[PDB]
RNA sequence: AAGCCAGAGGAAACUCUGGUGGAGGUCCGUAGCGGUCCUGACGUGCAAAUCGGUCGUCCGACCUGGGUAUAGGGGCGAAAG
RNA sequence: AGAUCUUGGUGGUAGUAGCAAAUAUUCAAACGAGAACUUUGAAGGCCGAAGUGGAGAAGGGUUCCAUGUGAACAGCAGUUGAACAUGGGUCAGUCGGUCCUGAGAGAUGGGCGAGCGCCGUUCCGAAGGGACGGGCGAUGGCCUCCGUUGCCCUCGGCCGAUCGAAAGGGAGUCGGGUUCAGAUCCCCGAAUCCGGAGUGGCGGAGAUGGGCGCCGCGAGGCGUCCAGUGCGGUAACGCGACCGAUCCCGGAGAAGCCGGCGGGAGCCCCGGGGAGAGUUCUCUUUUCUUUGUGAAGGGCAGGGCGCCCUGGAAUGGGUUCGCCCCGAGAGAGGGGCCCGUGCCUUGGAAAGCGUCGCGGUUCCGGCGGCGUCCGGUGAGCUCUCGCUGGCCCUUGAAAAUCCGGGGGAGAGGGUGUAAAUCUCGCGCCGGGCCGUACCCAUAUCCGCAGCAGGUCUCCAAGGUGAACAGCCUCUGGCAUGUUGGAACAAUGUAGGUAAGGGAAGUCGGCAAGCCGGAUCCGUAACUUCGGGAUAAGGAUUGGCUCUAAGGGCUGGGUCGGUCGCGGCCGGCGCCUAGCAGCCGACUUAGAACUGGUGCGGACCAGGGGAAUCCGACUGUUUAAUUAAAACAAAGCAUCGCGAAGGCCCG
């Protein structure tokens, strides 16, 4: 609620203590129920695979992209939204990539990154025709719908 | 309340210890003994009428036969 | 008609405050708080969404006081899974143990070189 | 309401028992002074503090 | 039917009830008057009659 | 009978919010409300669920889509040009 | 309204007819909510804002209880200070 | 003597305004000093099931209920009272609170702060005080032996105290009787949940069978060896249990709104059979009332299944109101499971009720007779269960709590009338604390009050009718809303009517009036093609007597060729254009007859058209003078911001 973007429930295993982990990823346009996903510098390139962008070609594109080495997904979340990659360099660690707004930005090239777009396509494009639709759509976000000039 | 459908079943719970009393109903058609347990009602229901009069001598000594009549 | 009034002071239509009529031996009509509809197990699968079968449909509490042959099924993952989805996990964990098998004889046939 | 706290209904008990009138022999006391009791506190006219 | 302080449950009720009139209760009831005082209603075992114990408490 | 000659789907809406709006919503909403195909069954019982949530019902089969489209025609090019770079990245 | 069934006219392209279906910040209109006009009643009132008729809406940005949160130059305001 | 002076008292006004919102009272009697108002009876009326009825939540707090008083209060009165006085009244394991979390509140650590403190709720903590398992021992003691107890080994994150709902979640109580006032709480009777059991309370299960040496005519026994933590069905799954920890997985709790169908119940309706009343001027086999079976078990209908087996389908078929379904297994045949609130049964008739009587015990859960029966209906109303859809840039709680499965660490006996163990049947003990009366409103609450205001819900009969509309009625309730009597002036408030004219009135058709339901016709400009539209305009409408049309059930046999006036197999036959009998809803159409042309006869119930301005629409707004053209709105456009950030609090 209050998204575009649907969530995917992945299961993995933990490798530490016999016990499943429950993670909440943000589905990538193409990923089903049922379907293995693969995380890590070892995985191929494949929609909803979570691998880091060093190891990645020169012209992949991305959905939920590390803005740091080390958290989690912050960048190119909303729905139908990705991220590109331009470049590499070997040297000091560094990837460059280009932001939904159009932004080119230096990020560490161990930063992980879904491949593929984030599912919910062009949300936008259906004109919302009324004001209760957007009375309920701002009703699962916030209180700021109303706007009084 | 439980059913009891034949004879001779009813008998031991007749003479179960937590039996408090037996009590006869007699209807127009068929004679009720209903012995009063300690969770449960058990009343057997026999149709003959001298089967029943069989019955009535046939009840352990020392509980109450108590007739509704 | 009679008509017929509540008989505990919770006088609201709430899903804890259901009724259904009932005549009593005394020949008038009063309320009878019913208990929730149970529901029988889902599967431990997850994917087909009927529920499972053999299993009473009770609220949680009442199987604490029930039988273990009514809370579960003789077979294996009884009254845990669905009959459809354990033969296709017994034939999955077969198969992919016999492509194990494959894999490794198949190596084992590429290893007989330098 | 019908359901209350038991310092709810200790307190009304407590309300309910104080009024009451003066006794008569009260009056014969030496000193007296006191008429009636003007503490009395009908449930119509004024309400409780609670 | 007793008057009983505000405190006392029904276990100190029957127990009390049971040693200083030396009679077996069955069941106590218990509500407290709009006055404030605990009144409790004592059932006496079937082997005992309320009426001539009531006799020799003297509330007859 | 054709009961409608132009709107359509759109009838519901009357005469409110503009021809240029219920026309723009209308291709929106045949494809939102269609059962397309499913890939996995070959049953046309896949229906959206959700805004990007596409289900079907015979396969229980969930897939994340387009919020109108069963797949948008950017996530179609996006698929095919992953696939000509994983080739290119190995050999 | 969409969806569906049957029939008819067409060389195709396609078109037409009768049903079915039951959509909608849809219409008439109760209860509810509101408060247009009579500038009616009343105006030392029933009432420190009420009453009568007539009215607007009545499946939705709907009405409503209780529980919560926001406190004074602060709150909250589909905005009238 | 003044200060619209402060406090208190008193006049004229003035026996004046007034005691006029929601139709209504009347007769007789009783008590009593006293009756328009009390009570009883009889009439006439109202509320008319969206109540003036029956019950609750909040709030009140004794207003509840008996007896008495007649001072003050109840704006008249009162013999009455929600007043006054004296007493009495609220009984729970299973109705709630209590328990859980929700939005949120809030300590501790930490941080800040002159300081009371406040920030923060996992953040910057050495945040687990628990555990069957085992070892070291104490032998504590019915020292056989298993229970205590200290330390150690091993395992253990809800990762955060705590609070937060008498409408959310949350095990399990119902029937009858009873009081002046309490009852799902008391009594009677039927159950049921949770917790406990160490000596193990009884059973049953586990679990008690084979092989061989012999004995014994055999049947039947002795010794050894060997198993035995249940069994059945192809399957869905079933049977009365059915060893098992740490750990893991899953389920239930646990889910929006709307639509259309179907099942069940309660109510309503119809035809009879009883019992009791009502009418009888005449008719009326008539009119009215009444005519039970709780929970909890057992059995059976019935509803549902996205469950199984056989088999393999196009000349595609099955099927719904709609859909929809099928080589990923249709149709068909046979099964399995769930729910079972329905019927029968134990409860159960002994109770209850209706009647007709007999006793008395100031005032009996008295006693007795008879009955408590058979059927038919439905787009009927209300609940409830189920199926299947639609809508969402809206996806419609959480946690206590309970359960199943995976795994197999372990445990238990050496063939004993056996062990470990048991979610199986029965038996034993306990369930503490608080609330519980009453009002719940034109008189028990808030509004200074017995204030036309306000205040959250449940049940819901007949007629008419589309209807929970309006109008009338039954069950239930009441006395006209803080007075009565007599008149019928003006002026008024509320309701009507009005000749001829028809807005000439007025700032302005304000107000009032016209229209109105349903059926059949017929509908324009314009238009965003959806609308406009009930456009506009016209006809009909009663009563009575018919006639058509629209259904559902059964049975459709050619025969003794024999005997299980009847049945198995069949020489023996062609309803196959379908009939024959029975049963029952409304609804539509057509016609005749008929009335002083009157007929949606009350009630219900759009005046219409042609334009101009503004706002697109729906929505919102100054509670108490402005509902609008004002605000909002979708749509359009611009701006900032890649988190070391934008905007904002502090
Ligand atoms: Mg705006
Ligand atoms: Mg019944
Ligand atoms: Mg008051
Ligand atoms: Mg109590
Ligand atoms: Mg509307
Ligand atoms: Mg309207
Ligand atoms: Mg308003
Ligand atoms: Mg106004
Ligand atoms: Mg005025
Ligand atoms: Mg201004
Ligand atoms: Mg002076
Ligand atoms: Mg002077
Ligand atoms: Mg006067
Ligand atoms: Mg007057
Ligand atoms: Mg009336
Ligand atoms: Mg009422
Ligand atoms: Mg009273
Ligand atoms: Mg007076
Ligand atoms: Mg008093
Ligand atoms: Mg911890
Ligand atoms: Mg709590
Ligand atoms: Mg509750
Ligand atoms: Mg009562
Ligand atoms: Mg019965
Ligand atoms: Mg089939
Ligand atoms: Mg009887
Ligand atoms: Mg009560
Ligand atoms: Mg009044
Ligand atoms: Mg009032
Ligand atoms: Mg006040
Ligand atoms: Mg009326
Ligand atoms: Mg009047
Ligand atoms: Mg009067
Ligand atoms: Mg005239
Ligand atoms: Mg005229
Ligand atoms: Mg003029
Ligand atoms: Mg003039
Ligand atoms: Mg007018
Ligand atoms: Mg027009
Ligand atoms: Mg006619
Ligand atoms: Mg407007
Ligand atoms: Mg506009
Ligand atoms: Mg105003
Ligand atoms: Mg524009
Ligand atoms: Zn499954
Ligand atoms: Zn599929």
């Amino acid at each position: 609620p209050g998204r575009g973007a649907p969530l995917a429930k992945v299961v993995f295993r933990d490798p530490y203590r016999f016990k499943k982990r429950t993670e909440l990823f943000i589905a990538a346009e193409g990923i089903h129920t049922g379907q293995f996903v693969y995380c890590g510098k070892k995985a191929q390139l494949n929609i909803g695979n979570v691998l880091p962008v060093g190891t990645m070609p020169e012209g992949t594109i991305v959905c939920c992209l590390e803005e740091k080495p080390g958290d989690r997904g912050k960048l190119a979340r909303a729905s139908g939204n990705y991220a590109t990659v331009i470049s590499h360099n070997p040297e000091t660690k560094k990837t460059r990539v280009k932001l939904p707004s159009g932004s080119k930005k230096v990020i560490s090239s161990a930063n992980r990154a879904v491949v593929g777009v984030v599912a919910g396509g062009g949300r936008i494009d259906k004109p919302i025709l009324k004001a209760g639709r957007a009375y309920h759509k701002y009703k699962a976000k916030r209180n700021c719908w109303p706007r009084v000039r | 309340p439980r059913k009891i459908e034949e004879i001779k079943d009813f008998l031991l719970t007749a003479r179960r210890k937590d039996a408090k009393s037996v009590k006869i109903k007699k209807n127009k058609d068929n004679v009720k003994f209903k012995v009063r347990c300690s969770r449960y009602l058990y009343t057997l229901v026999i149709t003959d009428k001298e089967k029943a009069e069989k019955l009535k001598q046939s009840l352990p000594p020392g509980l109450a036969v108590k007739e509704l009549k | 008609v009679q008509r017929l009034t509540y008989r505990r002071r919770l006088s609201y239509n709430t899903a804890s405050n259901k009724t259904r009529l009932s005549r009593t031996p005394g020949n008038r009509i009063v309320y009878l708080y019913t208990k929730k509809v149970g529901k029988a197990p889902k599967s431990a699968c997850g994917v087909c969404p009927g529920r499972l079968r053999g299993v009473r449909a009770v609220r949680p509490k009442v199987l604490m006081r029930l039988s273990k042959t009514k809370k579960h099924v003789s077979r294996a993952y009884g009254g845990s899974m669905c009959a459809k989805c354990v033969r296709d996990r017994i034939k999955r964990a077969f198969l992919i143990e016999e492509q194990k098998i494959v894999v490794k004889v198949l190596k084992a046939q590429a290893q007989s070189q330098k | 309401s019908s359901h209350k706290t038991f310092r709810i209904k200790r307190f009304l008990a407590k309300k309910q028992k104080q009024n009451r009138p003066i006794p008569q022999w009260i009056r014969m006391k030496t000193g007296n002074k006191i008429r009636y009791n003007s503490k009395r506190r009908h449930w119509r006219r004024t309400k409780l503090g609670l | 039917v007793f008057i009983v302080d505000v405190k006392a449950n029904k276990h100190q009720i029957k127990q009390a009830v049971k040693k200083l009139y030396d009679i077996d209760v069955a069941k106590v009831n218990t509500l407290i008057r709009p006055d404030g005082e605990k009144k409790a209603y004592v059932r006496l075992a079937p082997d005992y009659d309320a009426l001539d114990v009531a006799n020799k408490i003297g509330i007859i | 009978a054709k009961r409608t000659k132009k709107v359509g789907i759109v009838g519901k809406y009357g005469t409110r919010y503009g021809a240029s709006l219920r026309k723009m919503v209308k291709k929106i909403e045949i494809s939102q409300h269609a059962k397309y195909t499913c890939s996995f069954c070959g049953k046309t019982k896949m229906k959206r669920r959700a805004v990007g949530i596409w289900h079907c019902g015979s396969c229980m089969k969930t897939v994340a889509g387009g919020a109108w489209t069963y797949n948008t025609t950017s996530a179609v090019t996006v698929k095919s040009a992953i696939r000509r770079l994983k080739e290119l990245k190995d050999q």
